[PDB]
């Protein structure tokens, strides 16, 4: 899940649009 | 875009930024 991907580890600004709606 | 660990509050207001309009989901439930 996101915890995991964007803040457990780094993530580029694609990665974060994925949890966009 | 910034590259660094994105946690708590700092990762919800990426989110809002990022997604505008869109709006997003947050569920940090791992
Ligand atoms: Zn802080």
């Amino acid at each position: 899940g996101i915890v995991e991907q964007c803040c457990t580890s780094i993530c580029s600004l694609y990665q974060l649009e994925n949890y966009c709606n | 875009f910034v590259n660094q660990h994105l946690c708590g509050s700092h990762l919800v207001e990426a989110l809002y930024l990022v997604c505008g309009e869109r709006g997003f989901f947050y569920t940090p439930k791992t």
